[PDB]
């Protein structure tokens, strides 16, 4: 019966999950981690990624 | 020896660095410091900065 | 080139400063990594194909 409230909570949670999961996407870069790109690449090549 | 630059022999070495999840076994000449816990530090574990 | 030699490098430390400070190379192109960063990186394995 309380689903109406729980539904709301679920939705919010789902949204945040998606947001966090988007940090694991490369979006075309060699890596999805900024630290790996910065530690492996020179600034001219790192900025492109 | 009389060939042009486009036909003279060239020695080629291709270094393929593999960064898997396994323990690292090829490293640079970088010395490891002491392990500091319970503080905000700038750590570097096997290149993972 | 058809029987290109391959050597596996593992369990060692390499000072790559000597490698890229050398003037004896005409081609030195690194993809996915910078020559000046190798001294700070640790790799699981390296393959040298000559
Ligand atoms: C195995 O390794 C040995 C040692 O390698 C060295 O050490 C290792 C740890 C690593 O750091 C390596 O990168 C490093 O090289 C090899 O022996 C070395 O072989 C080198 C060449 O293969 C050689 O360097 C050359 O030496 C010649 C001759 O130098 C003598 O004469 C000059 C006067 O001309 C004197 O000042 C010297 O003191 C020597 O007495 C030299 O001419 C070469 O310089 C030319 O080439 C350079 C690029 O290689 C250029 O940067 C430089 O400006 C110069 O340019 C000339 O050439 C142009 C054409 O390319 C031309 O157009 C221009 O006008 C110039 O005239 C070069 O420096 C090392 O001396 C030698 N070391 C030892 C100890 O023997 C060995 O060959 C390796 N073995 C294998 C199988 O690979």
């Amino acid at each position: 019966a309380l689903g109406k409230l729980q539904d709301v909570v679920n939705q919010n949670a789902q949204a945040l999950n998606t947001l966090v999961k988007q940090l694991s996407s490369n979006f075309g870069a060699i890596s999805s981690v900024l630290n790996d790109i910065l530690s492996r690449l020179d600034p001219p090549e790192a900025e492109v990624q | 020896p009389t060939y042009g630059v486009g036909y003279q022999p060239y020695r080629v070495v291709v270094l393929s660095f593999e960064l898997l999840h396994a323990p690292a076994t090829v490293c640079g000449p970088k010395k490891s410091t002491n392990l500091v816990k319970n503080k905000c530090v700038n750590f570097n574990f096997n290149g993972l900065t | 080139v058809y029987a290109w030699n391959r050597k596996r490098i593992s369990n060692c430390v390499a000072d790559y400063s000597v490698l890229y400070n050398s003037a004896s190379f005409s081609t030195f192109k690194c993809y996915g990594v910078s020559p000046t960063k190798l001294n700070d990186l640790c790799f699981t394995n390296v393959y040298a194909d000559s």
